[PDB]
């Protein structure tokens, strides 16, 4: 499980 | 051909793929967006963990908290960065 | 150890685009893992862009294309063709 | 490279 920021 | 049309948003940001692991959480860069502002600018890496946003710590959050706080900034944001944060 | 770094905020639509040949036309090299495009799901590798907003995409460079497909505003509409190549 | 729009 991985964000974009 | 099939011509159609598409209408797209474009993804404003950092350019940062970040990840929450762990003893408090720690945000860390998972990858750095080939072309995006943090290549370009050349300080961040794979590896390195987010201190802090603007002021406000980025430990002991998750992933989506962390987000939260990273997006809610103007165009313009400041990070503290540890080197290789898995020290 | 400790460093500050300050980023200003980019746009993108997540697109790798190259132009090929009467004119020279821009098509969709790869789709950005994880992008604008890639998220929306329409637009796949050998698509031609025929046009950024009303203005056409063809008989231009790669360069050219790149300009006026950063100069707009967050939400740009593009006119594909799926898999350009007729 | 790439010409990343």
């Amino acid at each position: 499980p991985d964000l974009l920021v | 051909p099939e011509i159609i049309t598409v209408t797209l948003k474009k993804q404003n940001g950092m350019g940062l793929s970040i990840v929450a692991a762990k003893d408090k959480l720690g945000i860390y860069v998972k990858s750095v967006v080939k072309g995006g502002a943090a290549d370009v600018d050349g300080r961040l890496a794979a590896g390195d963990q987010l201190l802090s946003v603007d002021g406000r710590s980025l430990v002991g959050l998750s992933q989506e908290r962390a987000a939260e706080l990273m997006t809610r900034t103007s165009s313009v944001v400041t990070l503290e960065v540890a080197k290789q944060g898995a020290i």
